[PDB]
RNA sequence: GUGGGAGAGGGUGGUGGAAUUCCCGGAGUAGCGGUGAAAUGCGCAGAUACCGGGAGGAACGCCGAUGGCGAAGGCAGCCACCUGGUCCACCCGUGACGCUGAGGCGCGAAAGCGUGGGGAGCAAACCGGAUUAGAUACCCGGGUAGUCCACGCCCUAAACGAUGCGCGCUAGGUCUCUGGGUCUCCUGGGGGCCGAAGCUAACGCGUUAAGCGCGCCGCCUGGGGAGUACGGCCGCAAGGC
């Protein structure tokens, strides 16, 4: 119970999960939702349609505190990207501003095998 | 490094005449003041062997230079040996 | 003696005594160090493209000078103590190379 | 192809190697932090090359980002 | 010699931001992660995701390229110092002082060895989860030596252009790096492509020769046995010649 009325929207879409944090403007979460919370359990949650229903379930735990107008922020090369874009943009919650923010490093850390052939 | 001033006080010191820029003598003074240098720098710095590549190759020229005078004229060549004191 | 380029940015939230103090401590610190003077340029206040010192701003000088290359970054160091400068970039000067001309 | 326009040519004369202008060097950021390629800036090897380090240096200087946000994706 | 030029060429010191991990705090709830699908694993001692602050190590995104430098290995944030190589213009100086080079000496990616330090990420061995007929593998979760630094060893390679070095001669076109100039262009050095003559068994090479010549060094003489045995030299060992 805050009454946020206004804040972010923060979406980490990778190949094995997409999540949605939805935090107040000074980055606090006040909710949140996944492809676990869901029902979706194993590979279903790297899933658009997954996505789609963890940015809604996020969405409207977010009503309950009475909020309007978001701020989304995107980070992570991962299926249903856009489609948590296109559920949290009609849901409801007016979106404000789309801001990707995936970390790209400067050739920092060496990476695991999987990522290799790079660095 | 080896500013121009240098080079010149060297160059009027062992030209064989006023004028005298590319004679045996000053390409071997030449030579051993960029030696000299370059193992005053290689006392310290001692991993640096692209450059100690290069000392060996002034170090080179040099000796060859020196035996070249050798052969033609034994006289200068001992009085260069003796003016900068060279071969121990 | 070369001619060099010292940039020095600082804690845009002091007043005009501590930033006094620190403009003498700078240049004291370059009469120690035999550093000619040949110009300088007080920018003042302006807005960094991203947080130094958990601060938006910073506080900005710039000295062409002349001084002996040996000692170049023994003076560098020096000019880092002061927990107030929190930049310093030395650079040789070079002539401008213009564009589009 | 980038036929848009060129910095070079949207853009007067100019000191490439001046580390402390900001107002000519933002133009040669992208939308991102990021160094514009060739193909936008229209210059020349030499040119590139030195736009780089002078970039870097206003770059610790703070007065240049090393990376920004997209927006509007 | 004089005057200029470009460069991740090398060594030393300092310094910058992104990211990973860890710690502290705030906020916050039932999973995160991972895969073809899963499980081990981690999570109610509050993880994942989010914000802020702090610590540490390692590598330098865009620029960046078919690019540049070096004799080779190889070299990529930035600044400073020390330092090597190299190219151009002037036609100034010496007056054949040149080329190559058995031995010698030095350099020599990675891995490995010794002593001390450091240890974030990655990761031989190893501990597990899967998969499989089995899986001492590929896939997943962990993880030590190591990777990193100083000093000293080790001398190997698809150390590759699978093409030793130097010089002279022999159509051009095009792209590009870098100087100079009467700056449409010419001229010089370097990196590519296409091609004259010619060469080659062919593929292909072709002013960066594998063409035409000259000098010098290295090496080859069927395959296996075998880069093995013996001997010697070198090495702490692994092992190398
Ligand atoms: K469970
Ligand atoms: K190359
Ligand atoms: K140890
Ligand atoms: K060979
Ligand atoms: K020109
Ligand atoms: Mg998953
Ligand atoms: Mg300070
Ligand atoms: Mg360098
Ligand atoms: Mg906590
Ligand atoms: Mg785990
Ligand atoms: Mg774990
Ligand atoms: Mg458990
Ligand atoms: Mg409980
Ligand atoms: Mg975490
Ligand atoms: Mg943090
Ligand atoms: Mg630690
Ligand atoms: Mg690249
Ligand atoms: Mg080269
Ligand atoms: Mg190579
Ligand atoms: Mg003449
Ligand atoms: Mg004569
Ligand atoms: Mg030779
Ligand atoms: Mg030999
Ligand atoms: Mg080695
Ligand atoms: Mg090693
Ligand atoms: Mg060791
Ligand atoms: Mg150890
Ligand atoms: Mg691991
Ligand atoms: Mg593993
Ligand atoms: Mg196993
Ligand atoms: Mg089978
Ligand atoms: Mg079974
Ligand atoms: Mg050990
Ligand atoms: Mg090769
Ligand atoms: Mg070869
Ligand atoms: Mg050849
Ligand atoms: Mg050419
Ligand atoms: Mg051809
Ligand atoms: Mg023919
Ligand atoms: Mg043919
Ligand atoms: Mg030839
Ligand atoms: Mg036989
Ligand atoms: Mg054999
Ligand atoms: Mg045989
Ligand atoms: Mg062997
Ligand atoms: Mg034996
Ligand atoms: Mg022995
Ligand atoms: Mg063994
Ligand atoms: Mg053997």
């Amino acid at each position: 119970k805050r009454q946020v009325a206004s804040g972010r929207a923060y979406i980490h879409a990778s190949y094995n999960n997409t999540i949605v944090t939805i935090t107040d403007p000074d980055g606090n979460p006040i909710t949140w939702s996944s492809g676990g919370v869901i029902g979706y359990k194993g590979s279903r949650k790297g899933t658009p349609y997954a996505a789609q229903l963890a940015a809604l379930d996020a969405a409207k735990k977010a009503m309950a505190y009475g909020m309007q107008s978001v701020d989304v922020i995107v980070r992570g090369t991962g299926a249903g990207r856009e489609q948590a874009i296109r559920a949290l943009q009609a849901s409801g919650l007016q979106v404000k501003s789309i801001v990707d923010d995936t970390p790209v490093p400067h050739n920092g850390c060496r990476p695991k095998k999987k990522f290799r052939k790079a660095s | 490094p080896i500013t121009k001033e240098e080079k010149q006080k060297v160059i009027q010191e062992f030209a064989r005449f006023p004028g005298d820029t590319g004679s045996t003598e000053v390409q071997v003074a030449l030579l051993t003041l960029r030696i000299n240098r370059l193992s005053e720098h290689l006392k310290v710095h001692k991993k640096d062997h692209h450059s100690h590549r290069g000392l060996l190759m002034m170090v080179g020229q040099r000796r060859r230079l020196l035996r070249y005078l050798q052969r033609e004229d034994p006289e200068r060549y001992r009085a260069l040996i003796e003016k900068l004191g060279i071969r121990g | 003696m070369r001619r060099y380029e010292v940039n020095i940015v600082l804690n845009p939230n002091l007043d005009q005594s501590q930033l006094a103090l620190e403009k003498e401590i700078i240049q004291r610190a370059l009469e120690n160090y035999g550093a000619r003077v040949e110009k300088v340029e007080e920018l003042g206040l302006r807005r960094l493209a991203y947080p130094i010192a958990k601060d938006p701003q910073g506080y900005f000088l710039w000295y062409q000078v002349e001084m002996p290359e040996d000692r170049v970054n023994d003076l560098a160091r020096e000019l880092r103590i002061r927990d107030n400068v929190r930049r310093v970039m030395v650079v040789k000067s070079q002539e401008p190379f213009l564009a589009n001309a | 192809p980038s036929r848009k326009a060129k910095v070079k040519a949207t853009l007067g004369e100019f000191d490439l190697r001046d580390y402390r202008n900001v107002e000519v060097l933002k133009r040669f950021l992208s939308e991102t932090g990021k160094i514009l390629p060739r193909r936008r800036t229209g210059l020349s090897a030499k040119e590139q090359r030195i736009l780089a380090k002078t970039i870097k240096r206003a770059r610790i200087l703070g007065l240049l980002p090393f990376t920004e946000k997209l927006v509007r994706k």
